[PDB]
């Protein structure tokens, strides 16, 4: 079942740059030591990505809230997460997010990842509660509070059981690209170690495909599932969420662009340019090189 | 002089076939033998994958009225491989069977089933007079007559809103300029042939660069390496010599392209190994000859080829024209029919890379390095 | 069915190929004998080592010729 | 699509099979284990090997089957010995590619390894 | 050198075009269709590739003519500046020619 | 002299090709077909000869 959240408060949203971030392999072909110009839906360079803090802190005392608003899904979404204790736990997709129409769910409810395509009855605030210290001993105990009723489970995938064990500055970056074309749902992903970053740093990494799914439904909006380190009635002393909002995630939107990918001798993408970014990139794309003479 | 007389190429000595290890049977009966086929506006979708499909049975069943195939011949459907097959079925009158072809405008074509202009696949239609027609009439099959706009290709419209023909809003209530969203079919045995029930099934194939799962009935041979052989990997055919490549393929990749028009590498479907593809051999054939004044002996140059391969390149099968005449490689190829000589002379019949040929004393064609002139010292 | 469109293309390419050798021959083969400098370099104080062939090098090229050969890809 | 696996083989009881669920390329994981399934019963663990080197074994697999891995080849390798007909099953290899902190195993692509004397 | 390489690269890249056909690879057309329509597609491919070859040959002829003019100038300079001493102004460099 | 003669000979000999039409003779096509398809054949010949 679903239960409510008490304290909300407000804080104006933040934004961040996305310089050279969110490049994936377009096709399934091997290239060596050649730069090749493709045309697909990429995240434009120097884009303005909305910034969400996982624990919407009003003040570092312990006054909190979840920041998981329903967001649009326009021709794909680039999703990145910076966290150190696995607060982010999946997403829900669909059009109306109710029992009227089908909706896809990809939730990692601790034990195993569960993909389902059913007509769920989603509540206003989907969250997974964690009783990490609620019980006498110190151990994680999960909770599933996403939907109310599930029907027409056309698709179903479950994973073999696994347990997360930790036993506090080793933050991790997890980039995701979601795309829905011709009735197929695509997921690209990458993992990168990082330490002591306020937001996503600059650099470059190419996202490799992870799965292609024949869901074949209509997607217009989506939401996010977050781990509730507290309870809802009376969690504890204070500072219910971990580290007062250090966990955070960013959302960007893909657009039809034209990139000039550069493959090295091992076949991995190392650099790229955005042709429609500035005149110098136009010159580089027309000249088909990364360096231009006078 | 020297005359470019033809071109030569090593002939393929073998043909191999490699297909995936799937050993299932596609459920073509269920889509075709189904007792109840869908309405025109709604139709159905049944994906087919991970099974072999014997299209010969459907072609020679002779129980189907039409077998018009777009973008692929029905006879060659067995040899091809597809990622997946989409099967859709519904019930159409006899006269409206034509509106299933692409690039045509009609009520069924515009408001019920629009096929794309670049449509690959086939349509199967056959009469169902004794199945879908009743004496009292089968009215369970619906008709869409009036829509706001033309439907996109492969798009399903289920909304049953009462459309507005006039300026007044129907507001979900029938009346003036407000009609029933889906008219019914008059399927009775008394109706004519053009009004008899026809069951229509459309098969759409996806010929995409991706792993295949609906390969037809064929056998896989063994991998022969280091020879010119015809290959057929997952449906793509060609000719070349295949060796062991060291290119580090990523797990999701299948091919390899360096100049973007040639597949230099490929992955074997059964054993996930990567082997590169190279063209077998080709070159020009030139005939070095003195005038028909001097003699009739000739020499042949195979331009730019390693000529351990020459005897088996391509009845006019001289091959090694004069095996006694010591064959020897030059930078232009290897010369057959001429004898190598240490003495240097002024060039008269150029060959290439400083090598020149001449006819002299008994008399025969010789090959030598050209001399730049008499030596002198002031 | 297009007739002899193919033969003319090969004929033109062969003509170009022959013309290239004609160009090189007409430029460089202007001397009918091969002359060699004496081993003694008594040229009155004129030092021709930069342009004279270098026997130490595996290829009998001048230093300047080697610079030119390396400067062009 | 990522990874793929292939292979298999029929065998008479008392023999030994060497099947590697050959990886389609260099991949990252945390526990690349071997599973099996015969019709009539649910799918069971056989044995697993992690990146560190721990080799977990089921109750009925000690002393008969061992798993090795070739880093330079990128393949797990279960060395199966002293086959019995009860071992007959369609054999698979799940992959532990980290997704949302671990998950989305790739055991779906498997092999058929049946032990029978006829 | 760059002009020759770029012309050859463009000629090779022109083999990836459809020219109105359904596929740029002749083998797929041959293995997918029947002769009555295989001919229809192969004619489009043939016309496109023939036009590409003709363009390449014409540009090669023009460039070869220019190269021949340059080589004639080089031969004249070798005859006059090197094998003799020329009085022509600025033919063998700026200043009074010596050798 | 030989280049000029060979060029003119090739140009003249090119009139014997079909270029995909039924025949290379103009009057043969004109004396067997009605205008709707005779025009198609004439266009093929015209393209080739141009
Ligand atoms: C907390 O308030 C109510 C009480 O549980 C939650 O329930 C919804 O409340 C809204 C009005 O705020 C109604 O329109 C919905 O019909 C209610 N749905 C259900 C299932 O009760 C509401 O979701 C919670 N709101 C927040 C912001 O957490
Ligand atoms: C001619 O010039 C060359 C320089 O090009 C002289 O070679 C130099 O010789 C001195 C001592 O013999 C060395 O220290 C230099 O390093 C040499 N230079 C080079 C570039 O090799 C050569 O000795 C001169 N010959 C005569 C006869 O004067
Ligand atoms: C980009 O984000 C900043 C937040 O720092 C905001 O002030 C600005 O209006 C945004 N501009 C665009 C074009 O999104
Ligand atoms: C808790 O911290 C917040 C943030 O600075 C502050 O506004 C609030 O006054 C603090 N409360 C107490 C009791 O110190
Ligand atoms: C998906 O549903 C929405 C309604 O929420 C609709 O506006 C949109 O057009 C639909 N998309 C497709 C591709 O049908
Ligand atoms: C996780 O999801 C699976 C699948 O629905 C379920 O069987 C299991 O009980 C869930 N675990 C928790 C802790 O909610
Ligand atoms: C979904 O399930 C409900 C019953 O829970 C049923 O009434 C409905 O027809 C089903 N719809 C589909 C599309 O399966
Ligand atoms: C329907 O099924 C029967 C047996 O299951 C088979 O003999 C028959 O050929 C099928 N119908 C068609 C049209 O193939
Ligand atoms: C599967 O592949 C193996 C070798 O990769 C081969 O020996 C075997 O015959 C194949 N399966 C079938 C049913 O042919
Ligand atoms: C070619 O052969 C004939 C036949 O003996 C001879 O008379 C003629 O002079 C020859 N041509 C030359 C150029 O010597
Ligand atoms: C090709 O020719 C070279 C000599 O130029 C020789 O070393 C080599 O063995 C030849 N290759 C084959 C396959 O015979
Ligand atoms: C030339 O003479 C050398 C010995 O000096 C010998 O090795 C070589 O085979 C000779 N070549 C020919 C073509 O006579």
């Amino acid at each position: 079942q679903c239960v409510n959240l008490t304290t909300r408060t407000q804080l104006p949203p933040a934004y961040t740059n996305s310089f050279t971030r969110g490049v994936y392999y377009p096709d399934k072909v091997f290239r060596s030591s050649v730069l090749h110009s493709t045309q697909d839906l990429f995240l434009p360079f120097f884009s303005n990505v909305t910034w969400f803090h996982a624990i919407h802190v009003s003040g570092t005392n312990g006054t909190k809230r979840f920041d998981n608003p329903v967001l649009p899904f326009n021709d794909g979404v680039y999703f990145a997460s910076t966290e150190k204790s696995n607060i982010i736990r999946g997403w829900i997709f669909g059009t109306t997010l109710d029992s009227k129409t089908q909706s896809l769910l990809i939730v990692n409810n601790a034990t195993n990842v569960v993909i389902k395509v059913c007509e769920f009855q989603f509540c206003n605030d989907p969250f997974l509660g964690v009783y990490y210290h609620k019980n006498n001993k110190s151990w994680m105990e999960s909770e599933f509070r996403v939907y109310s009723s599930a029907n027409n489970c056309t698709f179903e995938y479950v994973s073999q059981p696994f347990l997360m064990d930790l036993e506090g500055n080793f933050k991790n970056l997890r980039e995701f690209v979601f795309k829905n074309i011709d009735g197929y749902f695509k997921i690209y992903s990458k993992h990168t170690p990082i330490n002591l970053v306020r937001d996503l740093p600059q650099g470059f990494s190419a996202l490799e495909p992870l799965v292609d799914l024949p869901i074949g439904i209509n997607i217009t909006r989506f939401q996010t599932l977050l781990a509730l380190h507290r309870s809802y009635l009376t969690p504890g002393d204070s500072s219910s969420g971990w580290t007062a909002g250090a966990a955070a995630y960013y959302v960007g939107y893909l657009q039809p662009r034209t990139f000039l990918l550069k493959y090295n001798e091992n076949g991995t993408i190392t650099d790229a340019v955005d042709c429609a970014l500035d005149p110098l990139s136009e010159t580089k794309c027309t000249l088909k090189s990364f360096t231009v003479e006078k | 002089g020297i005359y470019q007389t033809s071109n030569f190429r090593v002939q393929p000595t073998e043909s191999i076939v490699r297909f995936p290890n799937i050993t299932n049977l596609c459920p073509f009966g269920e889509v075709f033998n189904a007792t109840r086929f869908a309405s025109v506006y709604a139709w159905n979708r049944k994906r087919i994958s991970n099974c072999v499909a014997d299209y010969s049975v459907l072609y020679n069943s002779a129980s189907f009225s039409t077998f018009k195939c777009y973008g692929v011949s029905p006879t060659k459907l067995n040899d091809l491989c597809f990622t997946n097959v989409y099967a859709d079925s519904f019930v159409i009158r006899g006269d409206e069977v034509r509106q299933i072809a692409p690039g045509q405008t009609g009520k069924i074509a515009d408001y019920n089933y629009k096929l794309p202009d670049d449509f690959t696949g086939c349509v199967i239609a056959w009469n169902s007079n004794n199945l879908d027609s009743k004496v009292g009439g089968n009215y369970n099959y619906l008709y869409r007559l009036f829509r706001k706009s033309n439907l996109k290709p492969f798009e399903r419209d289920i909304s049953t809103e009462i459309y507005q023909a006039g300026s007044t809003p129907c507001n979900g209530v029938e009346g003036f300029n407000c009609y029933f969203p889906l008219q019914s079919y008059g399927f009775q045995p008394t109706n004519g042939v053009g009004y008899q029930p026809y069951r229509v099934v459309v098969l759409s194939f996806e010929l995409l660069h991706a792993p295949a799962t609906v390969c037809g009935p064929k056998k896989s041979t063994n991998l022969v390496k280091n020879k010119c052989v015809n290959f057929n990997f997952n449906g793509l055919t060609g000719t070349g010599v295949l060796t062991e490549s060291n290119k580090k393929f990523l797990p999701f990749q299948q091919f390899g392209r360096d100049i973007a028009d040639t597949t230099d590498a490929v992955r074997d479907p059964q054993t996930l190994e990567i082997l590169d593809i190279t063209p077998c051999s080709f070159g020009g054939v030139s005939v070095i000859t003195p005038g028909t004044n001097t003699s009739n002996q000739v020499a042949v140059l195979y331009q730019g080829v390693n000529c351990t391969e020459v005897p088996v390149a391509i009845t006019p099968t001289w091959r090694v024209y004069s095996t006694g005449s010591n064959v020897f490689q030059t930078r232009a190829g290897c010369l057959i029919g001429a004898e190598h000589v240490n003495n240097s002379y002024e060039c008269d019949i150029p060959i290439g890379a400083g090598i020149c040929a001449s006819y002299q004393t008994s008399q025969s064609i010789i090959a030598y390095t050209m001399s730049l002139g008499a030596e002198n010292s002031v | 069915q297009y007739g002899s469109f193919c033969t003319q293309l090969n004929r033109a390419l062969t003509g170009i190929a022959v013309e290239q050798d004609k160009n090189t021959q007409e430029v460089f083969a202007q001397v009918k004998q091969i002359y060699k400098t004496p081993p003694i370099k008594d040229f009155g104080g004129f030092n021709f080592s930069q342009i004279l062939p270098d026997p130490s090098k595996p290829s009998k090229r001048s230093p300047i010729e080697d610079l030119l050969f390396n400067k062009v890809t | 699509v990522q990874l793929q696996e292939s292979g298999g083989g029929l065998v008479q009881p008392g023999g030994s099979l060497r099947l590697s669920c050959v990886a389609s390329g260099s991949v990252t994981f945390n526990s690349m284990g071997w599973y099996r399934q015969a019709p009539g019963k649910q799918r069971e663990l056989v044995a697993q090997i992690t990146a560190g080197g721990d080799t977990h074994y089921a109750d009925s697999v000690k002393g008969r089957f061992t798993i090795s891995e070739h880093r330079g080849k990128n393949a797990v390798y279960l060395e199966m010995h002293s086959l019995k007909p009860e071992d007959t099953a369609v054999y698979y290899c799940h992959l532990q590619v980290p997704f949302l902190g671990g998950g989305y195993d790739y055991w779906g692509q498997g092999t058929q390894v049946t032990v029978s004397s006829g | 050198v760059n002009q020759n390489a770029q012309a050859l690269n463009t000629l090779v890249k022109q083999l990836s075009s459809n020219f109105g056909a359904i596929s740029s690879v002749l083998n797929d057309i041959l293995s997918r269709l029947d002769p009555p329509e295989a001919e229809v597609q192969i004619d489009r491919l043939i016309t496109g590739r023939l036009q590409s070859l003709q363009t390449y040959v014409t540009q090669q002829l023009i460039r070869a003519a220019e190269i021949r003019a340059s080589a004639n100038l080089a031969a004249t300079k070798m005859s006059e500046c090197v094998l003799g001493q020329s009085k022509r102004v600025d033919f063998c460099g700026k200043g009074y020619h010596l050798m």
